[PDB]
């Protein structure tokens, strides 16, 4: 009963190395895309 | 076990971590001002 606690407690554990990952992934695309949107503001550099 | 049937209501997805929701852009302004000031320039 113990390990299942211990089961329990560590597959909370490896979630949240998971959740470092997701979100390294999901903030990393849209870091991407946002980085691109710069030529928004380079098409702005057109304004200028 | 969500069987979601209620002829009187409809159920929310409530599992949605409110606190980092409802802040997409839309921003039609966001050309159209530079498509604008080219007109005004023209």
């Amino acid at each position: 009963q113990s390990l299942t606690d211990q089961i329990l407690s560590v597959e909370q554990r490896y979630k949240e190395k998971q959740e470092n990952l997701i979100r390294s992934e999901q903030i990393r695309r849209e870091e991407v895309i946002y980085n691109a949107e710069q030529k928004l503001s380079r098409q702005m550099k057109l304004e200028e | 076990k969500i069987l979601p049937l209620s002829k009187t209501s409809y159920n929310q997805f409530t599992n949605y971590n409110v606190f980092n929701v409802a802040h997409q852009e839309t921003e039609a302004e966001a050309k159209l001002e530079e498509s604008k000031h080219k007109i005004r320039q023209m």
